């Protein structure tokens, strides 16, 4: 299926004592591969996935210098955004930044990203056209013009449409045994009594990868998309994912309902009943 | 500022079977800011060998991470997860259901 | 892989 590479940056200010805690993580699809942490002992770009360890020291030295560059850019962004919004210095604040690119099944560019947030609220984001920005409040309009005067979006289109796609293709090829696998979900279903005149049926899906899965209930034979509960896909702790879906069924009619699982690791979508 | 209360899920790595070794997971996600305190409980008392994954967040700017320990599920003992956050005036506890 | 030229706010 489609693939993506995302880089996440977070610098939280420790008011008074303590320099800003800076964390930088790189992702391919759902798994992290690189990580930097100010509180870590290495002070370098540490590996987090097996396949990137093919890269030599020239890679790790160049990436480490670039992370420490982003560490200072965001250390100034904290002071710049604290003064624009006119805020106290005894209070902590959080700047977040994400840029990356998506590709389809044919590994061709789909869309790129370059977004920013202050304390978890959308600050400025690169639009779909990779040209204009999305600024809501005036402190983001100040940054919008500042990035328009410096031609930021024009300088990033080279990275988003090319450099990002090239490295993602190398990552998908060096780690094809990890990033291109499809573990089929091991499925089962349970029936627990909720009360009289009703009872629930929980459709499970375990030990699958990637996290993209579709679990819909069907009551002979239409979807019950409204009155159904669907937990967020969660990590199992061993690289796979878990998810379930449940419906409340009046007693004696559990056999009329049926669950349907759709996943990349399944040649045809499965179907289970009581 | 504008904050989100963390979402808590308590579950096991493998389907729970009494007597057989397993891993107990507590997955906190969708919160802000990132400072959070997560504990795993065995009949109330805190487990001391609590590992946790690295701090992460999705493109919606909300953080997530996973805590996990080794445990052997049984019929009598009750496990839970105590999470304390800035958005919680008092600690929030989510007990572990075997089929959830 | 990492973006070299990052711009301040």
């Amino acid at each position: 299926g489609s693939h993506s590479m995302r880089y996440f940056f977070t610098s939280v200010s420790r008011p008074g004592r303590g320099e800003p805690r800076f964390i930088a993580v790189g992702y391919v699809d759902d798994t992290q591969f690189v990580r930097f942490d100010s509180d870590a002992a290495s002070q370098r770009m540490e590996p987090r996935a097996p396949w990137i360890e093919q890269e030599g020291p020239e890679y790790w030295d160049g990436e480490t210098r670039k992370v420490k560059a982003h560490s200072q850019t965001h250390r100034v962004d904290l002071g710049t955004l604290r003064g624009c919004y006119n805020q106290s210095e005894a209070g902590s604040h959080t700047v977040q930044r994400m840029y990356g690119c998506d590709v389809g099944s044919d590994w061709r560019f789909l869309r790129g990203y370059h977004q920013y947030a202050y304390d978890g609220k959308d600050y400025i984001a690169l639009k779909e056209d990779l040209r204009s920005w999305t600024a809501a409040d005036m402190c983001a309009q100040t940054t919008k013009h500042k990035w328009e005067a410096a031609h930021v979006a024009e300088q990033l289109r080279a990275y988003l449409e090319g450099t990002c796609v090239e490295w993602l293709r190398r990552y998908l090829e060096n780690g094809k045994e990890t990033l291109q696998r499809t573990d089929a979900p091991k499925t089962h279903m349970t029936h627990h009594a909720v009360s009289d005149h009703e009872a629930t049926l929980r459709c499970w899906a375990l030990s699958f990868y990637p996290a993209e899965i579709t679990l819909t209930w069907q009551r002979d034979g239409e979807d019950q998309t409204q009155d159904t509960e669907l937990v967020e896909t969660r990590p199992a702790g061993d690289g796979t994912f878990q998810k379930w879906a449940a419906v409340v069924v009046p007693s004696g009619q559990e056999q009329r309902y049926t669950c349907h699982v759709q996943h990349e690791g399944l040649p045809k979508p499965l179907t289970l009943r009581w | 500022m504008i904050q989100r209360t963390p979402k808590i899920q308590v579950y096991s790595r493998h389907p729970a079977e009494n007597g057989k070794s397993n891993f107990l997971n507590c997955y906190v996600s969708g919160f802000h800011p990132s400072d959070i305190e997560v504990d795993l409980l065995k009949n109330g008392e805190r487990i001391e060998k609590v590992e946790h994954s690295d701090l992460s967040f999705s493109k919606d700017w909300s953080f997530y991470l996973l805590y996990y320990t080794e445990f052997t599920p049984t019929e009598k003992d009750e496990y839970a997860c105590r999470v304390n956050h800035v958005t919680l005036s008092q600690p929030k506890i989510v007990k572990w259901d075997r089929d959830m | 892989s990492l973006l070299m030229w990052i711009t301040q706010v």
